[PDB]
């Protein structure tokens, strides 16, 4: 039981660390980039309509 | 000589026969004389901006010309007054109309034109050369402030040929006759000034004198120099009202100008009901705070231009009061609302947007507005000196701080006092997240500390590192528990908790902890650091810290209770008691080691 | 008492009325007169088509000797040869009398209850002047909605402005009807009235509203302003102004505690985007006009108690987020202007919970001024916090149940898990016609709280625990 618990907790802890330190930053940077692009499009659309 | 309307479009109006009008004059359009300002001039026709609602207008209505840009009248009687965004008295308006509305097309003097004021001559005589900004007489405005001085408006010089002697006058009796190439110059107890132009000043100075608020944490770790800027987040559950009230009641300033720059309305009702009840007790319970404050109220219903010009009006008033030699403290309410109004105006004008839809002016506008603050020596003969210290209040879009407004404000201002809601439920009523809030005026304030309290910087630093170490320690404490921690680490942890629960937390209602002066806080952090370092030193030579804590539980309780000590008793006898307590702790530790 | 002199002075003075035949062009929903004399912005006109039909309109712009009328009921069938345009000489006004109550009005205010004319006691300009802030005060007492999940946890103090966010396919209309039916003060009524204006609704919903308010007796305490979906948009933007104006008149000239509801604002936003497209103002964010902030403020901020008069007022606007996102401009601005919000979760509705309200995101900022002694019992503010905290705990406990079994959960976790289900199935779940007083809701909340051991209810003060926990 000791061995099994040790290996299981090691695996889960490293997985949690990897998720926290990799996934969330990677996705939120993309979120910001997408927001920036969608904000960019409307600017030129408004310019064209103004013209 | 008048102007006939030629077109109308919602808030847009086009005049006619307008020749000889500046680009920002004011115009009394309509029979009811609605207020407006010219924007674009093309030959004879000139675009006009309206403030009230234009429904019902008809072509051919006469149009007038004021003869100046947006301006505000300055003089005795500002105190105890409540104004709109465009210098409009609300109490007088309500009394005059007897209604509960602001009837459109209503004009009343900004200052009461009937109350008689007792004037006293200054120090000049007929035939003496004079210059703008020179004091030539005082007026008794209130028991609180009685030296309300009278200036000569900038951009005015010459020689005085007649000055009224002492007596009682109203605001419509020429009390001076300056003679220039044209002797037409007359002067009364008041004058005006365009809002958008900063007031001239002799020279700016470097603000060094600290602004003390009476709170412990504020002046202890994140001080604000008297003459600088600052920013605090605007949230619902944070409860910033405590900060504003404490600043108004206990600060060392001499005049407060609160500005409501667009609120939900009910909050304005709350603050207006509350302020006339706050009482200050210096040289006796001088009943009101209204005798030391003018308030600018702008509910959302107010016209967009009025809702936008609020901060300009407030800062102009603050600069005027600064030039009299007094000290002022401006307090905005929600700069986000002001930015919203600016963006709305820009959109209505139909102009190119920019980052996140805002116009391109925001950066320059905010930079100039903040630069208008500071400390300087007034412009005049007596060579008095004053100071201004704006206190902004930024509210986010929906919590995120990616908006341009917050970024620009943080980039410009120098002091941030982060407030956290989570502490509210835990009731750290001064809810300052010590890990985020920061100050940048320490480098200057040290030149004052050394002159007065040389040890203050090292002590405040020491507790900064102590708190950082304790919060970091708790992280691994959770991982491995306190079991694997040396006695020094536990000492750090428990002293950190004691500091958190005594030095930082502050009831604010108890007679003793309501307003903590400087020397008292000085003694407090000296005592706390002495306790901690002495205990750790005693443990260093070798001793079970559990036994030491058992022995010195009384000492710990005494240092905790010292905060309950009532100030305002001797203000030096307090220092004697603190010295006695420090010596007692020292000798108790010395005996305990034995 | 001298109001009679003013009434007669401007009353008995008849004036003629012009009549034009110079229609000189048209562009979609607009119309362009040519040789008007001394036009007047925002007038009212009555077109007369060559077939004898009659319509209405309202000018928008005026050049040098020109007007631009827009017709309510479309523009088809008009002509530039025989149409005659008759001016009015004064802006839109509403007939106001004390006896609106009971009657039903169309979008423009023409009665549609098969009843006689209004017999106006006065006339008024629809969009009155703003309230003077210096003459305004704070909410104080509470209003009894009768809904368990609202009154107990999101009480409404008179003078508040609490919107009710909801999604597209949700029964928000039924909740609004129930609220209007069960409203009233609290007696620890001769002073209560309701204004229920609906804009942009289906025919079935309108018929259901009328039939329900008829046979439930609530009609004689209300005055509805219905406006179907196929009616002119301009009338849509007009309707809320009429409702607010009449409510303000009642409250501040008869001293009646009144409550107003709108039942929609997204359709109002659509009607608003439509205007300014007739004009050539370029679209703003998400296509909406930029200046919506000002007019929405004008709509909302005619609320709150007043210094002198004993009357009062309250608003419950109902929004509809397009795709269930708070980032949309309409909900953002509404939250900016108003105090707190009330949500409606889709999942709860899926599980058959009525009213499908989720309390975690809900909030009411003026609660602290609503509850208390006399105004209500003394234990409201503590039970509110306790129930909120325990619901929040129960949600995550249910979340962890699936991952860590059930035994590993602490006793606290099991109790919270049971309490969550009991709460959802009993407290929030309220019949469509079940009316509860605040006291009954408090008693039921106490019953639910009795699940936990007395000691463990930490957030509740010992005094209240001792006083009420018994039995």
């Amino acid at each position: 039981a000791f061995i099994i618990l040790d290996e299981v907790i090691k695996v889960t802890n490293r997985r949690v660390n990897a998720i926290e330190h990799v996934i969330i930053p990677r996705t939120e940077n993309t979120i910001a980039y997408i927001n920036s692009e969608l904000d960019e499009l409307d600017r030129e659309e408004f310019y064209r309509l103004k013209k | 000589e008048y102007g006939a309307i030629y077109s109308v479009s919602g808030p847009v109006v086009i005049a006619e026969n307008m020749i000889g009008c500046a680009m920002y004059e004011l115009v009394k359009v309509g029979h009811d004389n609605l207020v407006g300002e010219v924007i674009r001039i093309d030959g004879d026709k000139a675009t006009i901006q309206v403030y009230e609602e234009t429904a019902g207008l008809t072509v051919g209505d006469p149009v007038l010309r004021t003869g100046k840009p947006l301006s505000v009248e300055l003089g005795p009687g500002l105190m105890e007054t409540i104004y709109d965004g465009i210098q409009r008295p609300l109490k007088a308006i309500k009394e005059e109309s007897q209604s509960i509305y602001i009837p459109r097309g209503i004009d009343t003097p900004a200052l009461d034109r009937t109350i008689k004021w007792q004037f006293t001559p200054g120090k000049f005589q007929v035939g003496d050369h004079i210059s703008g900004g020179d004091i030539y007489g005082s007026v008794f405005e209130n028991s609180l402030i009685s030296s309300h001085k009278i200036l000569l408006p900038p951009r005015s010089r010459g020689t005085i040929t007649w000055i009224a002697p002492a007596g009682e006058y109203t605001l419509d009796e020429k009390i001076l006759e300056v003679e220039f190439d044209g002797k037409k110059s007359d002067f009364t107890l008041y004058h005006t000034w365009p809002v958008r132009v900063p007031r001239p000043v002799t020279e700016k100075l470097s603000a060094d004198y600290p602004l003390l608020t009476g709170q412990r944490v504020l002046d202890a770790l994140f001080p604000c120099v008297q003459g600088g800027t600052t920013c605090i987040p605007g949230a619902f559950g944070c409860g910033k009202t405590v900060i504003s009230q404490s600043l108004s009641k206990y600060s060392n300033s001499d005049a407060i100008i609160y500005v409501g720059c667009g609120e939900r309305g009910n909050e304005m009702a709350e603050v207006l009901m509350e302020f006339p009840e706050l009482y200050t007790e210096m040289s006796g319970t001088k009943e009101p705070i209204m005798k030391r404050t003018t308030l600018v109220a702008n509910t959302s219903n107010m016209p967009v231009a009025a809702r936008e010009a609020s901060i300009y009006t407030g800062i102009t008033l603050a600069e005027y009061f600064r030039d009299q030699g007094k000290n002022v403290s401006m307090i905005a309410d929600s700069s986000s609302r002001w930015a919203e109004a600016l963006r709305e105006i820009s959109g209505r004008l139909g102009e190119m947007p920019a980052d996140q839809g805002f116009p391109a002016y925001l950066g320059a506008k905010l930079a100039s507005f903040y630069e208008r603050a500071g400390k300087a020596v007034a412009l005049g003969s007596p060579d008095r000196t004053g100071s201004v210290s704006i206190v902004a209040a930024v509210s986010p879009a929906g919590g995120d701080f990616s908006d341009p407004v917050t970024t620009a404000t943080l980039g410009i201002t120098q002091v941030f006092w982060g407030l956290d809601k989570k502490l509210a439920q835990r009731k750290h009523f001064p809810s300052i997240n010590t890990s985020v809030s920061y100050s940048k005026y320490t480098n200057v304030l040290n030149k004052f500390y050394d002159s007065n309290y040389p040890e203050f910087p090292v002590l405040r630093d020491r507790m900064k590192e102590i708190l950082s170490n304790a919060e970091e320690l708790e992280q691994v404490v959770q991982l491995v528990g306190k079991s694997a921690l040396s006695d020094s680490d536990k000492i750090t942890l428990d002293v950190a908790t004691l500091i958190k629960e005594d030095f930082l937390q502050q009831n604010g209602y108890s007679t003793y902890d309501a307003f903590c002066p400087i020397w008292k806080t000085f003694d407090m952090m000296r005592a706390f650091i002495s306790y901690h370092d002495e205990a750790q030193k005693a443990v260093a030579n070798g001793a079970n810290w559990s036994k030491l804590a058992d022995s010195t539980g009384d000492v710990k309780h005494a240092v905790s209770s010292s905060k309950f000590f009532e100030p305002s008793r001797g203000e030096k006898e307090v220092h004697g008691e603190f010295e006695k307590l420090l010596s007692t702790m020292q000798e108790r530790f010395a005996e305990s080691t034995d | 008492f001298a109001i009679n002199k003013k009434a007669v002075e401007q009353g008995f003075n008849v004036k003629p009325r012009l009549n034009y035949n110079t229609v000189s062009g048209v562009n979609g929903p607009l119309v362009i007169l040519e040789k008007v004399k001394f036009p007047r912005y925002n007038e009212i006109v009555n077109l007369t088509l060559p077939d004898g039909t009659v319509r209405q309109g309202q000018v928008l712009e005026i050049r040098g000797d020109r007007a631009i009328v827009q017709v309510f009921e479309g523009t088809s069938g008009i002509d530039v040869k025989k149409t005659t345009v008759e001016f009015t000489g004064e802006s839109l006004r509403i007939p106001v009398s004390e006896d609106m109550l009971g009657r039903i009005f169309d979008g423009s205010g023409r009665p549609i209850d098969n009843g006689p004319k209004v017999f106006a006691e006065d006339y008024l300009d629809i969009n009155g002047s703003p309230i003077n802030p210096y003459a305004r005060i704070y909410p104080e007492e509470m209003i009894s909605t009768g809904v368990s999940a609202i009154d107990t946890m999101n009480s409404i103090a008179r003078g508040q402005k609490i919107p009710i966010f909801s999604a597209s396919g949700l029964p928000h209309n039924e909740i609004a009807a129930q609220i209007c039916r069960q409203a009233g003060l609290v007696r620890p009524e001769e002073n209560f009235s309701i204004v229920f204006a609906a804009m942009g609704v289906n025919l079935e919903t309108a018929r259901f509203f009328k039939q329900d308010f008829e046979e439930n007796g609530s009609l004689e305490r209300t005055s509805l302003f219905l406006n179907l979906a196929n009616d002119p948009t301009i009338e849509r933007i007009i309707t809320p102004r009429l409702a607010l104006t009449t409510a303000e008149y009642l409250a501040y000239q008869t001293e009646r505690h009144v409550l107003t509801i709108l039942t929609d604002m997204s359709s109002y936003a659509d009607a608003l985007r439509e205007v300014s497209a007739a004009r050539e103002e370029v679209p703003g964010r998400r296509g909406y006009p930029g200046y919506m902030y000002t007019d929405l403020s004008t709509i909302y901020e005619r609320a709150g108690r007043v210094e002198g008069r004993n009357g009062s007022i309250t608003q419950i606007p109902i929004l509809t987020m397009p795709n269930d996102d708070i980032t949309h401009p309409i909900p953002d601005l509404t939250g900016y202007i108003t105090e707190g919000q009330i949500f409606v979760d889709r999942q709860l509705h899926n599980k058959g919970i009525y009213p499908p309200i989720n309390v975690l995101p809900s909030l009411s900022r003026l609660m602290k001024s609503a509850i208390g002694e006399g105004m209500t019992r003394k234990d409201h503010g503590d039970v509110s916090n306790q129930l909120y905290a325990k619901y929040a705990i129960g949600k995550d406990a249910a979340a962890m149940k699936a991952v860590v079994g059930e035994e590993a959960l602490s006793i606290e976790d099991k109790l919270s898990l049971e309490f969550l289900e009991k709460f959802e199935k009993t407290f929030i779940t309220q019949g469509a016609y079940e009316d509860r007083t605040v006291f009954e809701s408090l008693d039921q909340a106490w019953s639910l709280l009795r699940i936990y051991p007395k000691e463990m209810l930490n957030r509740i003060s010992p005094k209240i625990l001792d006083e009420f926990y018994d039995r």
